[PDB]
């Protein structure tokens, strides 16, 4: 059995400017096996309402997933997503950057 | 072949009577 | 993978897919069909051992069969009471003949 | 001759040998047998038919079987095969009379020689 | 739309090798099925050929598929390979809710190699229960028409093939019967062209006592009765000897 | 394996007929109902898919035939108002998955008549071989004739020594009409059994021809003097026959007669013995 | 209960059904009604007897059922399986007949022997 | 439309 | 241009609890249009696109019943493949299966795919000519022989060429409003000074369909295959896609660099320069 | 053609034994009569 | 090839397996496990003997095979087809036995007769 480590991206559906509704996405790709744990954090705490798509794989049999939630970006907040996998010694926390 | 027993039984009856008659004659002649 | 045996009208046949090799017993007679051997009537009590091959999934394995019938056309039922009666009557008859000859001697 | 009506016992006949067999519709595993009411045996899954021996012995009587239901209705078996019936033709009576006259003649001669 | 199966009827000799074939034109072919049907039963499934190029093979039958047509090879037919051979095609459909296309069929008739012929006509005994008169025409060369009787009250059946596995003997036969006083069947098969040197038996009867005594067998009761006869004979002989000895002692 | 039930149907013209197509060995997704008139090719009647409503053909007249795909393994054809023109051979096929082949079950012969006073059980007779045949070719051919039955729902079989036989038997593929032209004609069927000469003329062998006939059901109104033609079995039996020669019967009769006569003679001899021995004893005593 | 009575004379077989006294009796052979007012003289039926003349082993053997008027054949509580061979002139051999023949031929033989012995004593 | 044929296992 | 239909099936074994988890999805191009999850309470094949809801009840019933048959086959495959590789019962293993078809511009058949994988490595596949199998290891040779003795590559070939293409044209005509559309990438580029001297220029690409796009960085005609970073194309959640590519340059030389974007929706490839 | 215990050899055997007895006894009788 | 052993006595049949002297054996009847069940009194199994009493020709005749325990019971390539007619008190004897018993009976009768005549003549 071969194991690969996931790749994580945190971004928004539309370009971000303060005040209006938007969507936050944590997109994980290229991992194996299919058991992963992903959370979306606001100010370091979990967001209860998060939905995800259906599991699929690529040409090289490596899965990917997308987690998204609704939010209104503000100048004085912090958003991130935290991922844990069977191949990760410690959880990986990726912060959202408006320029990425 | 000739598996019919009727011929056998006619034969043994005739032989029986002939033999007993000759037996009586001989045993009276000797005695 | 048993050699089939067919009991037709009054004879018995051995069924194989190849030439049937006579191991021992009744020699039989061929039917001009190489794959069939006729062992004869059942009541004659045909007994023997035969061997043949197979032309199906059993590619290269021998097969042996032993045919043993017992109809016993020579069987007869004899209760011990009946045979005892027969033997005692025979003894009585022979003793009567001996006594008669003894009487005739004098 | 119907399964309904508790008529189960049927006769299985005309075999290679003279054997006469009885069978009934009961589907229970071990089936008990009755002749004139009294027990006569039982049969397991391996044996489905009860044997009455050769038909030359004229098997007669009243037979029943029982499984899980009540006793089956009676079946009456009657046989007469003439394994001992003799045709009274000309040859038979002629031979019988010939034997009788020969035997009586021989006995008469034997008793005549021993007159006195 | 277009599936034609030819030839419409076939006739073979036992041991030949033939081939049927089914031509089709569709924009489709999700599959192609070969079936076989007896006169009064449901069709028996034989083959499925999904793509063009491959070939299946059962015990004796063989099937192939190409871009234009399919072939069914039969090698060394037996007289039991007589049925109707059917061809069906399933055209492509997004949902498969499109009915099949059936070929008409092909009657295959296999005739036996009857080896040496011996035609004959035998008048069969009455049944003592019906007034019908029956006779039997047997063992002709297997190439012989059997035509129906022009008479209305005489029934004649078609030729039929009979197989004896006890003596591996194949033969042909037909039966003619009627209820009429003047029915002596030296003339019943008049309407058909019977072959030459056909045997008509003499009205007398023949016997072969050796043949009748070949088929003899006994059981237990005959053995026991013969033993009883032997025992009675021995006892009678002994008693007769005793009586003769007494009558000679006295006289 | 797909199996239908019933396999033979007869009904008065005016009643409904129900035929079933139980599917086994898988869960059939599609069920087809065909139809075949005698001497003609298969014609598709209707198709039932999954659990939707059936799709009929151009000449099927929906109000006549009804299809109810109740379960996934049971279709049910129903002819509502039977008519004598609806006397044909109904077959049913089933497939699982739209890509696999279909399987056909055993057909179902249906015959509708507008009067129940036309059903007749067959009459069966057996004809024994001619001695000229036995002398010429050392083989015997028994002939079984079943005549005068309507409809043609019969099944003929040969039983020797209580066992059904399969080798040496030839039967016509289909019954043939007595009068081919006229309507309502009866039918005739013939069967031939061939046997070695020795097997036939052994009087210990029992031959029987049986015809099974499927006719009027158990509850059909019968207002005629003659018997009700219900499904039954008609047989014709024969014993082996050796016309000229020495058989077991003759030997048994001879043995019985010999036993009786020898017993008589032994009784007479033992009667004589008592008298002669008594006179011996008297003569010796008087000395 | 009481089984059927079977009587045989020559080639004639008479069957007696004691069940259901008073009521008329109808006879079934292999589920076929027989003995009725049918054009056949070899079969006859009266109050309580069934007469079969010129018995044929192959077709007249089998299952026989007795039932009263208006009753169902399967309601009857007895079936008789009769299989018989008939002979026009065939004396039956059993222990009784053999014993009778032995007794009679011994008695005539002894009478003749005594008569001839007395005559031979008188002449000599 | 999923594959509509005969399932074959490894 | 071309089009495709794909079906992905995954099955994971849970050696301690319940039956294995099975998930099946179907894609037309880059639009998912159907799903099936064994843990969901519906236990039905569910739609995921507006244009697929026009189908009748028989369609959904057939799809549900056949994908459940797929799941049972995968369960038995897990059971057997544990035996072939001689592994314990307490592990957790995965089987993956993919099949589908491609069509060209004229909506004719072009190629078809069928592949298996056990624990993330190739096990057995159907060659590009759709006639013969390809097995990697020795344990797959037995399956190859078993499948080659029963003509399995032609039961599958009959489906891949005919019915897959029939269904694909069916869907392409049912959903022509959304499936055959094409969106141009909304391209803009931003600048960020890192500390005092270097800077990052990042050219974006937003809201384009389909997902096949190409971004390149050039310096006066020099192809910068290195010193540039581009991230994997990522979904936006509404059927569109996003991407960006960044390069670090010394200050004052921004005009020396440019970004080229080419997409299927652009009649002519674009060229972006700072301000 | 299976006789079992019906082979005519048995009654023929008994008849031959009785025949041998009869012929030897009548030969002895003739010898005694002719000698005297 | 060493054959089976079959012995008939009244209504009892005993089958002895020839070529497996040093292993436990099982008997198979028409593809059904027969014997060795510690029940079915009419059927018994031993070291190398299978005993079947109350034999019925119609129901018990058929195929028999003997295979050692621990082997799949299809590798065996030595079957027995058994069809036998068993009878109550019936015993088999040939014509030779009857002829010899008759001849010894007549011989002993003649010898005893001559002995009695010689013993009685002198006295
Ligand atoms: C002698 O040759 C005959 C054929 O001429 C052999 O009979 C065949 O035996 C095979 C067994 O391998 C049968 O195949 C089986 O068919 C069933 C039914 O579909 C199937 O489920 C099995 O998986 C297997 O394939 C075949 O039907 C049978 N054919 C006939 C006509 O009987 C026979 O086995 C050969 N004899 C010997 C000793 O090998
Ligand atoms: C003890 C001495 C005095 C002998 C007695 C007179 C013999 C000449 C008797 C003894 C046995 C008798 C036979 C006993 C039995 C028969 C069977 C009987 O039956 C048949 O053989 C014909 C019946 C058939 O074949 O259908 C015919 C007369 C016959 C030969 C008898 C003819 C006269 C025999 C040979
Ligand atoms: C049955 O098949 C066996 C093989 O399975 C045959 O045995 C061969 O006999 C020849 C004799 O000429 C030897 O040369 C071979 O070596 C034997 N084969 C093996 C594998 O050892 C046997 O001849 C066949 N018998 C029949 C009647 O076909
Ligand atoms: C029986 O009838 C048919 C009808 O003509 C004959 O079969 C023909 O045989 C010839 C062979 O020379 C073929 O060319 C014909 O095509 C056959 N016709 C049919 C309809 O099959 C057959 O010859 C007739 N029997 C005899 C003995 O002549
Ligand atoms: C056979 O009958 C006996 C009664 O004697 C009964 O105990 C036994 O259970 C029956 N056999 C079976 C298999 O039930
Ligand atoms: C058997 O008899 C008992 C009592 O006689 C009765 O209660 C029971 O119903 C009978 N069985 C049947 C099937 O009628
Ligand atoms: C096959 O069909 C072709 C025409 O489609 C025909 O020419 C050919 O004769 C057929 N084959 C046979 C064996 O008849
Ligand atoms: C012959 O038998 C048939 C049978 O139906 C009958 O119709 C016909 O009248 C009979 N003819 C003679 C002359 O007996
Ligand atoms: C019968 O056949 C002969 C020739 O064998 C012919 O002369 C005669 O006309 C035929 N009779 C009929 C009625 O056809
Ligand atoms: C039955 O009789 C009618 C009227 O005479 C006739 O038209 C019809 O053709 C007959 N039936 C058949 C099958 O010939």
């Amino acid at each position: 059995m071969i194991q690969r480590t996931p790749k994580i991206q945190v971004y928004s559906r539309h370009p971000a400017e303060n005040g209006k509704s938007n969507f936050l996405n944590c997109y994980v790709s290229g991992f194996h096996p299919s058991d992963i744990e992903v959370d979306l954090l606001k100010n370091g705490e979990r967001i209860e309402k998060v939905e995800h798509s259906d599991l699929s794989f690529s040409k090289d049999w490596s899965f990917y997933l997308l987690y998204y939630t609704e939010f209104t970006p503000t100048e004085k907040d912090e958003y991130a997503c935290r991922v844990n996998h069977v191949t990760l010694s410690q959880p990986k926390i990726v912060k959202w950057d408006r320029d990425m | 072949g000739l598996l019919d027993p009727k011929l056998c039984y006619l034969l043994d009856g005739i032989l029986f009577i002939y033999g007993v008659i000759l037996t009586a004659l001989f045993l009276r002649v000797k005695f | 993978f048993k050699i089939p045996i067919e009991e037709l009208e009054d004879r018995v046949f051995v069924n194989c897919n190849t030439s049937i090799t006579w191991v021992e017993g009744t020699v039989g007679t061929l039917l001009s069909d190489i794959t069939r051997l006729d062992l004869g009537k059942r009541i004659l009590d045909p007994r023997g051992i035969y061997r043949c091959n197979g032309t199906d999934i059993y590619k290269d394995k021998e097969s042996t069969v032993q045919v043993h019938y017992r109809m016993c056309q020579s069987c007869v039922e004899l209760d011990p009471a009946t045979v005892a009666g027969i033997i005692v009557t025979d003894v009585i008859a022979t003793l009567l003949l001996a006594l008669g000859v003894f009487c005739f001697a004098g | 001759q119907s399964i309904k009506g508790n008529h189960l016992v049927k006769v299985y006949d005309y075999q290679e040998d003279g054997s006469v067999l009885l069978t009934c519709d009961a589907e229970a595993k071990n089936i008990t047998w009755f002749k004139d009411g009294k027990m006569i045996g039982f049969l397991t899954e391996d044996k489905k038919k009860w044997n009455l021996g050769s038909n030359a012995k004229d098997p007669r009587g009243m037979y029943q079987c029982k499984g899980s239901q009540n006793k089956s209705k009676p079946l009456q078996v009657y046989y007469r095969m003439c394994q001992n019936c003799i045709e009274l033709n000309a040859a038979t009576i002629s031979g019988f009379l010939f034997a009788e006259i020969v035997s009586i003649f021989v006995l008469a001669v034997g008793v005549y020689f021993i007159a006195g | 739309d277009q599936v034609t199966q030819s030839p419409e009827a076939l006739r073979l000799q036992e041991g030949e090798s033939s081939s049927l074939n089914c031509s089709y034109t569709v924009s489709g072919l999700r599959g192609l099925f070969w079936y076989r049907q007896d006169p009064g039963k449901g069709p028996e499934f034989l083959f499925t050929l999904y793509s063009a190029g491959e070939e299946k093979e059962k015990e004796r039958l063989k099937a192939t598929l190409t871009k234009k047509e399919s072939f069914l090879h039969i090698t060394a037919p037996k007289p039991e390979d007589s049925a109707t051979y059917l061809c069906a095609v399933q055209p492509l459909n997004a949902g498969n809710n499109r009915k099949l296309i059936w070929g008409l069929g092909t009657s295959l008739a296999v005739n036996p190699n009857i080896q040496n012929p011996d035609p004959a006509v035998y008048q069969l005994r009455d049944s003592k229960s019906s007034d019908k008169s029956v006779c039997l025409f047997t063992d002709f060369d297997s190439q012989t028409n059997v035509s129906q009787s022009k008479d209305s009250d005489v029934y004649i059946t078609d030729k039929t093939v009979l197989d004896m596995r006890s003596m591996d003997f194949k033969s042909n036969s037909a039966v003619a019967w009627s209820n009429k006083s003047d029915f002596a069947c030296a003339n019943a098969f008049n309407n058909s062209i019977i072959p030459e040197d056909t045997f008509f038996p003499s009205p007398e009867s023949s016997c072969d006592v050796k043949l009748v005594e070949k088929s003899f067998e006994t059981d237990t009761n005959l053995n026991f009765q013969n033993l009883s006869v032997i025992g009675f004979r021995i006892l009678l002989l002994k008693v007769a000897g005793f009586n003769l000895l007494m009558t000679l002692r006295l006289w | 394996v797909v199996s239908q039930h019933p396999s033979w149907v007869i009904c008065k013209s005016g009643t409904s007929v129900k035929i079933e197509c139980r599917s086994l060995d898988f869960q059939a997704t599609t069920m087809f109902w065909y139809r075949q008139f005698p001497k003609q090719s298969l014609m598709l009647m209707a198709t039932s898919n999954e659990g939707s409503k059936a799709t009929y053909e151009q000449g099927v007249e929906k109000d006549k035939f009804l299809i109810n795909h109740a379960s996934l393994t049971l279709s049910t054809l129903t002819v509502t108002s039977a008519h004598p023109e609806d006397s044909s051979f109904y077959i049913c096929s089933a497939r699982e998955w739209g890509g696999t082949e279909a399987f056909f079950g055993q057909g179902t012969r249906l015959t509708v008549v507008e009067d129940l006073n036309k059903v007749f059980p067959p009459e069966v007779a057996v004809f024994e071989p001619s001695e000229a045949e036995i002398s010429h070719t050392q083989k015997a051919t028994l002939v079984c004739l079943a005549t005068g039955f309507f409809p043609d729902h019969v099944e003929l079989s040969w039983w020797v020594n209580g066992k059904e036989v399969h080798s040496g038997v030839s039967t016509d593929p289909q019954p043939l009409k007595e009068q081919p032209a006229l309507n309502d004609s009866r039918y005739c069927l013939s069967s031939r059994l061939r046997v070695s000469a020795t097997f036939w003329q052994n009087p210990r062998n029992h031959f029987r021809c049986q015809v099974q006939f499927y006719g009027l059901s158990e509850n059909d109104e019968w207002t005629q003097d003659r018997a009700k033609p219900v499904t039954q079995i008609v047989s014709a039996e024969a014993w082996g026959r050796a016309d000229c020669g020495f058989t077991s019967v003759s030997y048994q009769q001879g043995v019985l007669s010999a036993t009786i006569l020898y017993e008589i003679l032994l009784g007479k001899a033992t009667l004589y013995a008592v008298l002669v021995s008594a006179l011996v004893l008297m003569a010796m005593v008087k000395r | 209960q009481t089984p059927y009575k079977v009587s045989i004379s020559g080639t004639t077989v008479i069957l007696t059904c004691p069940q259901y006294p008073g009521s008329e009796i109808l006879w079934q052979h292999n589920d076929k009604n027989i003995g009725g007012d049918e054009d056949d003289k070899n079969i006859g039926s009266d109050e309580d007897h069934l007469s079969l003349k010129e018995f044929s082993e192959l077709e007249q053997s089998g299952y026989y059922v007795c039932y009263p008027r208006g009753s169902k054949p399967e309601d009857a509580n007895f079936y008789l399986y009769l299989r018989a061979r008939v002979c026009e002139n065939c004396m039956e051999m059993d222990v009784m007949s053999v014993a009778t023949i032995v007794i009679v031929d011994i008695c005539i033989t002894g009478g003749l022997l005594l008569l001839v012995y007395y005559w031979s004593k008188n002449r000599k | 439309g999923v594959y509509d044929g005969r399932e074959h296992t490894v | 241009g071309s089009h495709s239909m794909r079906y992905f099936f995954t099955s994971v074994s849970r050696p301690g609890r319940g039956e294995p988890r099975f998930i099946a999805v179907g894609y037309v191009d880059d639009t998912q249009f159907v799903r099936f999850d064994s843990d969901a309470a519906s236990q039905r094949m569910e739609p995921r696109a507006p244009w697929i809801e026009q189908e009748g009840p028989e369609y959904w019933d057939g799809e549900t019943r056949k994908v459940k048959a797929h799941s049972q086959t995968h369960r038995v495959d897990l059971g057997t493949l544990r035996g072939y590789y001689n592994q314990s019962e307490a592990g957790s293993h995965t089987v993956q299966r993919m099949y589908g078809c491609d069509v060209g511009s004229d909506w004719r058949f072009l190629r078809g795919y069928h592949q298996y994988a056990y624990d993330g490595k190739d096990y057995i596949a159907l060659k590009e000519d759709l006639r013969s199998w390809t097995a990697a290891d020795m344990a797959a040779q037995t399956t190859k022989h078993k499948w080659e003795a029963a003509h399995v590559a032609e039961q599958l070939r009959a489906y891949l060429e005919g019915t897959c293409v029939e269904w694909l044209r069916r869907y392409l005509e049912n959903g022509k409003e959304t499936l055959q559309r094409t969106d141009a990438p909304k391209t803009h580029m931003t600048h960020h000074a890192v500390s005092d001297h270097e800077a990052t220029l990042r050219c974006w690409a937003l809201s384009f369909y389909p997902a096949e796009i190409t971004l390149t960085w050039q310096r006066d005609g020099e192809d910068q295959t290195q010193d540039t970073e581009l991230v994997e194309t990522r979904p936006a959640g509404d059927g569109t896609f996003q991407k960006w590519a960044a390069v670090v340059v010394p200050s004052g030389q921004e005009q020396r660099y440019t970004c080229h974007v080419q997409h299927e929706g652009l009649p002519k490839p674009l060229t972006l320069r700072w301000e």
